[PDB]
C-alpha cells in the first residue's frame, strides 16, 4: 500500500501541499528540509505534542488520524510552505488548531518544520 | 554635516499605524513596522525577536511587545517577556519577565490585549495547557495567572468596564473575568452556551462594541454577547446570508476578519464564495457590510484578497491587509471608499493596528 | 531623489538608505544609534562638477531596515584600505552591532 | 502506526555535500548554512548562524566550524562573539569557543575565516576597527592571542606547503607572513617586497591558491603572484589578463570570491565583465575566463550566468559558481568548463559556497 507509505512514493508527490496526509499543515514540510515525512532533519528535535488532523486517503477510500508533530530548535526551513486547513478549528479546540507553534513546549521552541505522522484509522 | 540620533517619529501619533510583521520565513527577526496611513511613509520599526506580538498603550504613550528570547537563540535558557517601548522615540525602556509559556502563534488581536483602563496587560498562555496572564504595567510585574480560563482561548476586553474581559471556552460559552485594582481576579462568571462548538464553530475575532460583541461562524452565522450587565447574555444564530448567497456557498474567511463601526452598528466581514470544509482562512473575495440592528447586508465591495482588518472609530477608517499590503478605507458612509494602498508594508503580516487617539 | 541609489551622495553605499527607513540622509531613524566610525566615499557632484567626501555612518542597534538597498562602489577599495571599504559592518564597534541602515553625511570637498 | 524520530545523520555521503553560506542580509540576524547535495540539488539540512555567520569545514572533514555574534537580547545586552564546532554528519552543536568581541562582521570572503594547513588552528580576521588576526587552538577549545603584527593588513591566505603558516595583504602593497609555534603564538614572521601599487593597481583579496604560490587579480585585469616555496616570499607582476581586443572593450574582473585555481593544470578561473570603469569591481560575471598561468594566455571563455563567487574542488575537478541565490556545477577536467546543473534557490543572499573536503592530505 504505497498510499500509506510515503517513503515508497514519488518524492514530488509527498513534497506537495496537496498530498493527502498534509491536510492540516501550517508550516514547512520536513520532507523538503532534509528529513522525511516521519523523521526530523538532522539536528532538529521532535515535538512531544502536536495538533491533530483527520485526512481522507483517496487511494484506499479511508479516513486517517494524522498527528502534526513539529521539528524544533533550528530556524525556519523555508521550503515547501503549506497552509492547509481541513477540519482545523480555533484555539478553544486547542489540539485541532494549527495557528500556534507546536514546538511551544520543546527545550528550544524555534520552529523548523512540520510533518504528518500517521496515527491510524479515524 | 553631523549624524545625530535621539529623534522622534516624524508624523503625529494620529497618523500612525502598526503592521506586525511575523517574517515567518525568518521568524526570529519578526518586527513591527510603523507607517503613516495618510501618505504611506515608513516611520520606523521595533524589533521583536521570535514571533513577536504588539499593542499600543490605550493612552498612546507606549508600545508593548511580547516575545521569546533564548541565550543562544536556538539553544540555551528561554526568556519570555513583555517589553515597554516609548511610542515617540521607538526606544526600549523596560523588560517584564513572564513565565515561559506565553502564546507562540499567529497575530490574532485577542492573544495580547489590555484592560480598558490601561493598567493591566492581559495575555494568552499555552504550555500547552491554557491560562491567561496578567501584567501590572505600573509595577512592571506579572501578577496573576488565571487558571480558571483553562480550556478557553483569547481575550476580549469589555470597553464598558475598567478591568473586565471575556474569553471563549470549549463549552461554547464565555468566561468573564473581573480584575481587582491589584490585577488579581476579583470575580468571574460564565455565560450560557452561545454556539455549538461541533456544529457551528465561531471565529475568535470579535466585532466589538462598547457593551456587546458579535462573532461570525464558519458557516456564516452571527452570535452576540451582551455585557451591559454583570452577567453576559448570549444569543444567535442569525445568518449573514440570503438565499442567493447560500446558492453560491458564501462563507466568512480570514484571521482578524471582522470589525464594528460603533456609531452606526455596521459590521464588516471578509467573505468568499464556494465555501467548504477547509476554507475558513481563505482571502476575501468581498467585504460585506452588515447592519447589526436589522440583521441584513447593506453593501458589498471587492476584498482585494485581504485576510485581516482593523477599525478606527473616530476618523471612520478601516484598514485591510493581505499579508503584505495595507489598504486604507473611508467608512464614514455605508459603502467603504478605498483611499490608498501601502505596498510592501510587510513580508508576512496578519495584523495591523491604529495608534490610539481616544485616551483612557 | 534622495531615496534613489543613483543619488550622487550614495556613490559607495552598501546597505539600506536611512532616508527610506524613517530617518534622513543625516539622521538615524528613531531608536537606532549612529556609528562613531564609517567608511568614506569620494563622490562626484553633478551640479558643481566637484568631488566631495561622504562619510557613511551607519545607524545601529535595530534589525535590518530592508528598504532602499543599494550596493554602489565608486572608489571603494578592499579591506587593506580599511576605511575605504564597504563589505564590512560599520556598526562593528557600537554597543549593539546589529546593522539597521546607512547614512550619507557630507564632510566637504575632496 | 508511525513515530517521529530525531537523531539522524545527513542522508547523502560527505563527498556529495556542499555548504552555501546564506547571509540572509534582509534578516541578517538569522543567517544560516544550507547543506546541499551537488549531484542532484537535494537540500540536506542546515546550521543556524545568528548574526552574519561565517563558515568553514574542518580539514579532516569531521566538523563544521561557524563564527558568529550573539547579544543577550539580540539588539541590546552583552555581546558574545564565538566560534562554534558542529558535527558534520548529525548537524548538531558541540562546542562554543569564546572570542574577543571584535570578530570581523562583513561579507563572506573565504579569507576572513580559515585554518592552518595542519588543521590545528582556526585563523580569523578581527576588526575593532583596528585590525589583527585571531588564533583559535582547536584542540584546547581556546582563543590564543591577537596577531597584532597584522595591523593595517587584511584577510588570511594559508600556505598549503607548511603546517601552521599563513599570509595577509597589507596596506603597503606587500604580504606579511606569519609562522605559528605549536601553541598558536607567533614564532616568526617576514614581510615581502611591494607586490602591487595600492593606489594604481589594487588587487582583489581572493587568492588563486596553489600549494606553494598564490595569484591575485587586480581591478584593471592584471595578475600578481607570490611564491612561498622558499624561505621567504618572492613577489612578481603584473602580467595582463587582456589582449588588445579585450582591452579595447574594457574587460576587467568583477565579483567577491571571484577566482579559483585548478592546481594540477595551473588553470586560473576568473569572473570578467566588459565596459569596466571605476565602481564596477563587484559586477556579476558576463563570462568566466580560463587562464593558463604557465603560458599566461586565455584558453577558454564561457557565459558567466551572472556569477559573483566560486570555489574549486581539486579532488573531483569541479567548479561551483554562485550568483547570490543559485549554484552552478561545472566539470573542469578539460580546459573548457562544462555546465552540469544549476541548483535554484539555494540561498536568498549568499556570496560563498564550499565543498565538503575529500582527501587533501
Ligand atoms: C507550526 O507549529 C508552525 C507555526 C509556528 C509558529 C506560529 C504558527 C505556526
Ligand atoms: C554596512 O555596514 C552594511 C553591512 C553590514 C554587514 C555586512 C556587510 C555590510
Amino acid at each position: 500500500h504505497i498510499s500509506l507509505n510515503p517513503d515508497l512514493a514519488n518524492e514530488d508527490e509527498v513534497n506537495s501541499c496537496d498530498y493527502w496526509r498534509h491536510c492540516a499543515v501550517d508550516g514547512f514540510l520536513c520532507s523538503c528540509c532534509g528529513g522525511t515525512t516521519t523523521t526530523c532533519p538532522p539536528g532538529s528535535t521532535p515535538s512531544p505534542i502536536s495538533w491533530i488532523g483527520t485526512c481522507h486517503n483517496p487511494h484506499d477510500g479511508k479516513d486517517y488520524l494524522i498527528s502534526y508533530h513539529d521539528c524544533c530548535g533550528k530556524t525556519a526551513c523555508g521550503r515547501c510552505q503549506c497552509n492547509t486547513q481541513t477540519r482545523e478549528r480555533p484555539g478553544y479546540e486547542f489540539f485541532l488548531h494549527n495557528d500556534v507553534n507546536w514546538c511551544m513546549a520543546n527545550e528550544n521552541s524555534t520552529f523548523h518544520c512540520t510533518t504528518s505522522v500517521l496515527v491510524g484509522l479515524a | 554635516e553631523v549624524l545625530t540620533g535621539g529623534h522622534s517619529v516624524s508624523a503625529p501619533q494620529e497618523n500612525r499605524i502598526y503592521v506586525m510583521d511575523s517574517v515567518f520565513m525568518h521568524l526570529t527577526e519578526s518586527r513591527v513596522h510603523v507607517y503613516d496611513y495618510t501618505n504611506g511613509k515608513f516611520l520606523g520599526m521595533v524589533p521583536t525577536a521570535f514571533n513577536g506580538h504588539v499593542q499600543v498603550s490605550n493612552d498612546g504613550k507606549k508600545i508593548y511587545t511580547m516575545t521569546t528570547y533564548h541565550e543562544r537563540i536556538t539553544r540555551g535558557k528561554r526568556s519570555d517577556v513583555v517589553e515597554v517601548w516609548d511610542a515617540d522615540k521607538l526606544t526600549f525602556e523596560k523588560e517584564i519577565s513572564l513565565p515561559p509559556k506565553r502564546v507562540q502563534g499567529l497575530n490574532y488581536d485577542g492573544l495580547f490585549r489590555q484592560t480598558t483602563d490601561g493598567k493591566f496587560i492581559v495575555l494568552q498562555n499555552a504550555s500547552p495547557a491554557t491560562s491567561i496572564g496578567i501584567v501590572d504595567v505600573a509595577k512592571g510585574d506579572y501578577v496573576e495567572d488565571v487558571t480558571a480560563a483553562a480550556g478557553c482561548w483569547s481575550v476580549i476586553p469589555q470597553p464598558n468596564r475598567p478591568r473586565s474581559f471575556m474569553t471563549i471556552c470549549g463549552d461554547g460559552g464565555l468566561l468573564t473575568i473581573n480584575l481587582g485594582e491589584d490585577g488579581k481576579v476579583a470575580s468571574q462568571s460564565r455565560s450560557k452556551q452561545m454556539f455549538s462548538v461541533k456544529d457551528d464553530p465561531i471565529f475568535i475575532a470579535p466585532a466589538l462594541d462598547k457593551d456587546k460583541a458579535h462573532f461570525v461562524s464558519y458557516y456564516g452565522n452571527v452570535y452576540s454577547a451582551d455585557f451591559s450587565g454583570d452577567e453576559v447574555k448570549v444569543d444567535g444564530p442569525w445568518s449573514l446570508l440570503n438565499d442567493e448567497d447560500k446558492a453560491k456557498n458564501w462563507v466568512p474567511g480570514g484571521y482578524n476578519l471582522v470589525g464594528l463601526h460603533r456609531a452606526s452598528g455596521r459590521m464588516y466581514v471578509f467573505m468568499h464564495p464556494d465555501g467548504k470544509e477547509g476554507t475558513h482562512k481563505f482571502p476575501a473575495a468581498e467585504i460585506w457590510v452588515m447592519d447589526t440592528k436589522t440583521k441584513q447586508r447593506v453593501a458589498r465591495i471587492p476584498g482585494r484578497d485581504a485576510l485581516s482588518m482593523t477599525i478606527d472609530q473616530q476618523r471612520n477608517l478601516m484598514l485591510t491587509l493581505d499579508g503584505g499590503n495595507v489598504n486604507v478605507y473611508d467608512i464614514s458612509q455605508p459603502e467603504p471608499k478605498l483611499l490608498r494602498t501601502i505596498e510592501g508594508a510587510a513580508e508576512a503580516s496578519l495584523q495591523v493596528q491604529f495608534h490610539p487617539v481616544g485616551g483612557t
